[PDB]
Parts: C-alpha cells; structure tokens; sequence
RNA sequence: GACUCGUUCAUACUACAGUGGAUACACCAGAUCCCAUCAGAACUCUGAAGUUAAGCACUGUAAGGCUUGGCUAGUACUGAGGUGGGAGACCGCUCGGGAACACCAGGUGAUGAGUCAG
RNA sequence: GCAGAUGUCCAAAGACAAGCUCAAAGAGAACAGAAAUCUCUUGUAGACUAAAAGGGGAAAAGCUUGUUUGAUUUCUAUUU
RNA sequence: UAGAGGACAGGGCCUUGACCUAUUCUCAAACUCCCAAUAGGUAAAAAGGGCGAAAUAACUCAAUUUGU
C-alpha cells in the first residue's frame, strides 16, 4: 500500500503553522502567556531569548489577540556599535545582549533612572518571564545568560540559580560573562596547535583581539551599553498545457 | 425450515447487519449475485433490463436467489450462456430474528426503496426481448409490485447508448470489464 | 561540494541469544575493537551495538571489509562477520532531519539512494 | 441506570474533523468581566473544568472569575420552572457570546445617530424596522428576456 | 532584501520539479570550558574555512489534497394541514423549510508588532 | 430492549519537568528463518494510554529518564 | 459483488493465486467527509447603558494610582 493516499490527505490535520515550521511549543507558550483571568489588564512580559545561528535575538514581547507586540528589542550584532566586535554568539556576548534589551525597555518606558540593578559584575523591579522557546534548557545554556544581563539591569526576571554554569557556582558564571573562558580556550590553542587557532579565531585574530584584552574590552562594552542605548493565472496555466500536449504530439 | 414470508415483507424495525452486535448468524442463501459472461467487455453488450421494484418492502434471501436461478435458467434456454449478463444488484445484510423477549437471529433479508432496482441484464440488443422475458420470470418469485424496465443506458455503465457512441468515437472513455472509466482532463500527464 | 556523500553512522551489532554472560562477552569484544562504551537492545537484553562517527568509524569500516544486493533502496549498506556492520551513508546537511528547532525533511534529489552509495563505493 | 457525568456525549464532546490537537493559545486571552455573557462550549481535550453534558452550548452571564475559572450563571429548565444554575468552567470552555455585541453595535451607531439628529433637531425612528410588505414599483423586463414556464412532462 | 515574536491554523498541506541567496537564516568547522550522550548524531559550548547541495524563501505541475463558487436539486428529507389517495406498503396535494456525495469552474494565501541590511 | 462493564488494580500505573515517537509497511545487515536485534525511508496515530465502551491525546495525555509524595491539613461556591 | 489494469508464493514462457493501482455492485441502531426540517438557548437599554472627572482599597500592577 501507498501510505499517503488519497484519502490520508482528506483526513490530514495540519499542525499549527509556527509547530509545523518547528519554532514554537504552543503548550509552552499558552502557559507563559496565559495569566489570572481575575487580573484583568494585567500584560505579561515575555523576555524571548532566541539563539540563532551567529546572534542572539533579546525581545520584550506583550500578546495580543491580534499578534504578539514587541516593546523592546536587541541583537547581538548591535554590539559592534558599543565596542564589540566578533563573539556575537558568545556567552558573554548573550549576557550583554539581555543587558540592553532591559537598557532599550526601560529607556522605552521613561524608568531609566529608578532601576540601575546590578552595577558591575559579581519601587519593585519590572516583571518578566523567560521565553526560552524550544532550546532545551541546560546548565550552562546561553539564553541563562541573556536572563542574567537582563537581571542586573532592570528587570525581575524569576530564575533559580542552577542552570548558571558548573551547578551554585558564582565565579564560573561571572568568568562566562567577562568571556574568560573563551580567553583560556584561546589560550590553550596558542599552546597547542598554533595552525589550528589561527584557523579558528580568524576573526578576533583579524581585529587583534589577544586573550588578555577580550575581559576589557566585555566590560568597556558593559559600561557603553549602561551609559546610552510571480504567479500565473488559469488562462496562462491552461495554454501552457496546451503549448506541452502539442510538444508531446511533435515528438510522437 | 422457515415462515411465511409476509412475516418479514415491511421495513419494520432499524437495520440489523452482521457485525460485533449480531454475531450468530446464518449465511445468506445467495453468494453468485452476478452471473453469464460475467468477464464481458463493456463494448460486447448494449441492450440492458432492469428489474425496478415500486416498493418499500424487505425481499428475502433465499427468494432473491430463487429469482437469478429463474433468471439464468431461463436464459440459458433461450439465448447462449454468454450472451448476458445478469447483476443482482442488492445484497441482503438486515438480519431478520425469531423469538419461540428479544429474537435470535435467523435469515437475511435484502431491504429496498422504491426507487431503486433488484436485477440488472445486459444483453446483446438482439436478445432484450428474452432478458426482459426472463426479468418478468424472476418478478413471479420477490414480493410486491416490481417493473422491468428497459433503460436507455449502454450497459451498467451510466451513459445513454448515442453518448456512449460518441465518447468512443473522441476516445474519451476507457472499457475496463463491465465497468468504463471516463476520462476528465484532469490528473498530470 | 556540500553534495559529497559522507559517512554518517558505522553501527556495529552484535545479537546473542538471551544475557547469559555471553552478551557480556560480546560487549566486551565490542569495546574492544572500538572505543567506544556498548550499549544493550532489549526484548520485544539480546543483543549489543556501537553507533560510530567521523574518522574511527571510516576506519573501522575499512578493516572490517577485510555485493551488489548488500546496498538498501534508501542507499544505506551492511556486512556481516560475531558482528553485523552497517554503515548509513548520508550527505551534508543531513541535521535538517534530525535536529531539535526546525526539523524538517530531505529533498529527494538529495537523499543518498542505490546507484549513489554504490558509486560511493567504488570510488573508496 | 446509567447517568453518568459523560453520557449521551459520543458526539457532543468529540473534537470535529481536522479540528483535534489543542485549544489555540491566542483562547485564553478573551477578556471576561463580570456581567458579559459568555458560551460554554466544552472542548473536551482539556478533561479539567468540563461543564456538564448539558450546558454545552448553552450562553450565560458571567458571575465569578478565577485564576482560570469562570462561574457562569446559567438557566435549566426543570420540570415545572427555570432555575439559575452556577456552572464553574476552565477559561478552555468558556467562549464569549457574540449576541450581547450585534446589540453592542447598534448602540453605538444609534449614540452616533442620536447626535446628528439633536445637531439638526429631526425626529429620527431608530427601532429596527423589520422585514414589512415591499412598496410600489415600475419593473422594466424587456420582452426579449422574459422566459414562459409550462410544467414539465413525465419521464 | 531578510529576520524575530506572533494571528488565522492546509487558499497555509503533501509529492515531484525548477529559481534564489550582498546583509540575514541555514548547513557547515571544532570539543578546552559549561554541558550531553553508546555516539559532540542530537543537546550544549566555541567558532566562520566553505556552500546554496539540502533546510528556508519563491515559482511550476491538464498534480493529489484543501477551499470558495456554481451544479447536483427544489432532487432527497421534512414542520403544520387534510372525513386527501392507497387494502396495506407507502404516495400526492395545501401552507412552509430544504440537504449531501459526486461533477464542473475558479483559487492555493492573508496578516499584527518589532528589528536588520541598502 | 440491545452490546457490554463495576464491587477492583496502582509507591507508581500518583506529581512535576525534561527528552523522545508509536503501530505497521518497506528496503537492507554473520549465525537469523515468516519471526531476535540493528539501520534507514514512509509513517495523523492505523500504537499505547490498569481494567468495559465511548471521548481525548504526538516537542503528548503515549514511551524512556531525572527529581519527588499534592494519593497532604482546613473551608467555601457549587455541578451531576 | 465483480471484473480491469499491473510487479511476492507453487507446478510444467503459461496457468493458479494472493498483493498493489484505478474502478464497480450493495450496506450500518451501537460507522461518519457532510448534514436538513422540527425542537432548543442567549440578546434586543433607564435598579440600566455611554463618555467623563474626583474619591476608597489592605486587591491588582513595574507604576498613591497601573488598572479593577
Ligand atoms: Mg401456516
Ligand atoms: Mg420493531
Ligand atoms: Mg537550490
Ligand atoms: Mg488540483
Ligand atoms: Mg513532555
Ligand atoms: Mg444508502
Ligand atoms: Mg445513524
């Protein structure tokens, strides 16, 4: 038998177009948008971290009946502007990517001055909720650290501490944001295999960008980003038929 | 053996068919349904008898098949055994039941509309006289007022015989056996 | 290009009987010639096997070469020796399948089939 | 002998063809309050908060809201008299009732109306005027297009 | 030109083709570190040498499906009426309502918010 | 009336999350066959979901894994 | 219920099959792509509704006023 036959199609259910394509959960989602329905008016910020490939997409998200509303938004490749250049995907560069966003939401707002949060690296906080979305969420994970960067902005943003790397360990995770970890992986290359990190960090070796430097150039970043942010109708299709059958006639 | 037969005439009762709920039940008498050059091309036979019932009633099994043995036999005698073809088109599948509380299941029955028809002939258009001879026969053996009726259809199929002519000069119409499929303009080349 | 046809999997299988120390054996054997940690297949625990990648797995099917039919529809191949080899041929962009985010399907043009693996083949 | 919470219900709650999966997400942003009317309309792959057999399909107003229940003040007719009945759904249920806004619109319009009317002093009948008998009028038909019946005959 | 979150949830699907990639998506390069396994396939992390070959986008197909429309058909069925017909089975009429499959014809998307590149 | 089912079973077959896809069919691979396990392709559920039958269920409600005891105390509004 | 068109199992390229493909006859109280008639429900505004202000709150929100 032909499994899809006829009448295969004829039952067929197609999935919702987001699941089909294979971006979003749906059940995850209905359950982060949804709030108490005796809460009336009340929004529900969504922080929506995406990590594509060579970006991180930091988003501010409402949900309306109509379509979802962006308040803020921030890529990693913004980050060339504040000082920054290569690592977009980075750890650290994840981090700084939640921190602007927050910047860019809370500029948006005109709340600016009332939440400061974290300065530098270790009225009640604006409230929102992680979208990791189909990433599975281990420990370590980039968009933890995107939720990080947001935190120590402005936003209050629920986590526990055990998806942070090596768990609570917090230096690990602060070595992450400033990019050491990168810096030491750089490092052990240049010790062994030369050819090969040459061949890998061609970019950060492109902008002369050392191990020493890239933790400075991380939090000289950090301050910047905290100082200011065609179709063919049934006539054409029916000649083009035409103009085959009279091909298949010739050749006969 | 059996009952009367005006016992199971009327459509009394919902249909009852042979399934998970019935189990228990006996065979119908008639298997064939079908019978006389059964394998005929659709171009071999033109003229076409059917055997119309006016009748909202029940039609046994066994009287159904004692109507195709008439049928055959009839026109076995008359013209050769494959020059027809004899469809019983209608199946018994209500189970009639038989208390001696609820019924034990016992004979099927063949229930009909008043529409619709019991037998078909397709015949050379020679011998249609002789199918419908035969038809009237068979009427002797169901119950209840029947009509033979000689259609203006080729033959099963369900066009007339002049439309039926016409597609085979234009070649739009393939003959399978009995059956003809009617080409649409339609799928991909 | 990116249309080579790669080696994806070589994956090793060793079925026996019913767990009765000689699955251990087997196991063990498997280790052995491959260095990778085996893993059990139950009933419907019978039999072992080792999915393998990248170099190790090209090697592995070079030695353990030492037909025309022995090739799938789908333009896998496998051998047998005790162990049954089977080798799953794919090209680039073979993850589109099998990641978590947008999994999606194969064109047809660039699935792997018969004739290709056969090439393949011949070719190493 | 056999009454239970889902019978009779084969065909009330199964999900309609091409229609299974899920509840859509963008459902459980319907804005409720208390006083809008409000369907049940039981979609039976949520198995919590289904309201009875009965109460699908049947509108009522809104008297309780919940973190994600609703009260729903709806009529039964029993026997001899109609009572009030506090059906407490999930949201998933809950569909709201489109009634209530054709009145809604004709309000507003009315409200829009009403002004123009003060704006010139005119004596302007809202009350929807229904379906009466059609006035006078001169209907040109060529004699070309005008098709003469005959009944049919028998075949 | 692309992307992110969406909305409707097949005009959005599927199959087989064809066309396209400045930026983007993607595949792809690697395994020190967080992490994850039988397996760095997946997941994760770090990359940017290549490539549109796939994904994705776009278009095609007397495509299948889906969906509007006509037509089936005032056919089937039916609410009310009948000291109507018919031995009954059932069937007309009066006031009303009125399908379905198939067939034929067209269509194969639309769109809210935000960003990015020029 | 009809076809049945109930007087139970479950520290998981409860709870949560994570991951995964099932039946079947095909084409392959020592011993291995109509059947073992493995691999791929197709797979709207044709599996499974304690036990009737019916609904529901596919990044699950199924399967595997991790962690647990919300199978907890008190009280309403109620539905059948 | 029938053949038609096709590409695995047995005998001496043919026959018997099963299996696919497109058909075909006839069916269902415990089948359903679809789906009437009739029956049913809610609504059709002054104890109310609009669009506003200002109060009150220990609720709600990031927002002594974000809303309810
Ligand atoms: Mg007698
Ligand atoms: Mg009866
Ligand atoms: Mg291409
Ligand atoms: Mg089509
Ligand atoms: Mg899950
Ligand atoms: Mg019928
Ligand atoms: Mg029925």
């Amino acid at each position: 038998k032909v499994v899809k036959n006829k009448a295969y199609f004829k039952r067929y259910q197609v999935k919702y177009r987001r699941r089909r394509e294979g971006k979003t959960d749906y059940r995850a989602r209905k359950a982060l948008i949804l709030q108490d329905k005796n809460k009336y008016n009340a929004q529900k910020l969504r922080f929506v971290v995406r990590k594509t490939n060579s970006q991180v997409i930091c988003q501010i998200a409402c949900a309306h009946i109509e379509g979802d509303k962006i308040l803020a938004e921030a890529k990693s490749k913004e980050l060339i502007r504040y000082g920054i250049p290569v690592g977009l995907k980075n750890y650290a560069a994840a981090y700084a990517t939640g921190l602007l966003c927050a910047r860019r939401f809370l500029k948006s707002l005109n709340l600016d001055t009332q939440f400061l949060g974290v300065e530098k690296v270790t009225r009640k906080p604006i409230k929102a909720f992680l979208d990791v979305g189909i990433t599975r969420t281990t420990t370590g994970n980039r968009v933890f650290a995107a939720l990080k960067g947001a935190c120590d902005g402005g936003l209050n943003i629920p986590h526990g501490n055990n998806r942070f790397p090596g768990s609570f360990n917090p230096e690990q995770l602060r070595k992450n944001i400033l990019g050491i970890h990168v810096a030491e992986y750089m490092k052990t290359l240049q010790e062994e295999d030369n050819d090969k990190y040459k061949t890998h960090f061609n970019d950060y070796l492109k902008n002369n960008i050392g191990a020493d430097d890239i933790e400075q150039m991380y939090l000289n970043a950090h301050e910047k980003i905290r100082q200011n942010p065609k179709k063919l109708n049934a006539k054409l299709r029916k000649k083009r038929v035409k103009e085959k059958l009279a091909l298949y006639v010739e050749l006969q | 053996g059996r009952r009367p037969a005006r016992c199971y005439r009327y459509c009394k009762n919902k249909p009852y068919p042979k399934s998970r709920y019935c189990r228990g039940v006996p065979d119908p008498k008639i298997r064939i349904y079908d019978m006389g050059r059964k394998k005929a091309d659709v171009n071999e036979f033109s003229g076409v008898v059917h055997l119309v019932s006016y009748e909202y009633e029940q039609i046994s099994s066994e009287a159904l098949e004692a109507a195709r043995i008439s049928a055959n036999k009839y026109m076995i005698t008359n013209c050769g055994k494959d020059n027809f073809h004899l469809r019983v088109r209608i199946h018994p599948f209500h189970v009639l039941r038989i208390n001696k509380a609820f019924g034990k299941p016992n004979g099927v029955v063949a229930r009909v509309d008043i529409g619709q028809v019991l037998l078909s002939i397709r015949t050379k258009e020679n011998f249609v006289s002789k199918a419908c001879e035969a038809l009237r026969r068979a009427k002797y053996k169901f119950p209840g007022r029947q009509k033979v009726f000689v259609s203006n259809k080729w033959g099963f199929t369900p066009f007339s015989k002049d439309e039926y002519q016409q597609y085979k000069k234009k070649g739009r119409i393939i003959s399978d056996g009995v059956s003809c499929k009617f080409i649409r303009e339609k799928g991909p080349l | 290009v990116m249309r080579e046809i790669k080696v994806n999997k070589l994956v090793l299988n060793i079925c026996v009987g019913e767990s009765g120390d000689r699955l251990t054996r087997a196991a063990r054997v498997l280790e052995q010639l491959t260095e990778q940690k085996p893993i059990f297949g139950k009933c419907r625990k019978i039999s072992c096997f080792v999915t393998v990648r990248g170099k190790k797995a090209l090697e592995i099917l070079e030695k353990g070469l030492k037909r025309r039919k022995n090739f799938s529809d789908t333009g896998n191949f496998g051998f047998g020796i005790g162990m049954d080899f089977y080798v799953h041929l794919s090209r680039s962009g073979y993850r589109v399948t099998r990641r978590t985010r947008r999994r999606s399907k194969i064109s047809k043009t660039h699935k792997v089939t018969k004739e290709d693996a056969m090439k393949w083949f011949q070719t190493k | 002998k056999s009454r239970g919470k889902r019978s009779g219900t084969r065909y009330k709650f199964s999900k309609k063809f091409r229609k299974h999966g899920e509840c859509t997400a963008n459902k459980y942003l319907e804005k409720l309050n208390y006083g809008d009317y409000v369907d049940i309309v039981c979609d039976s792959t949520q198995q919590k908060g289904m309201p009875f057999n009965y109460y699908h399909g049947k509108t009522g107003k809104i008297f309780h809201i919940t973190k994600r229940g609703v009260g729903v003040l709806v009529n039964k007719r029993v026997k001899h008299r109609i009572e009030q009945k506090k059906v407490c759904v999930r949201i998933e249920h809950v569909r709201k009732s489109r009634c209530n806004e054709d009145f809604l619109l004709r309000k507003i319009k009315n409200a829009e109306l009403i002004k123009e009317a003060k704006l010139k002093n005119e004596h302007i009948n809202i009350k929807r005027k229904t379906e009466g008998p059609k006035p006078a009028a001169m209907i040109k038909v060529p004699p070309s297009k005008i098709i003469t019946i005959e009944p049919l005959p028998f075949y």
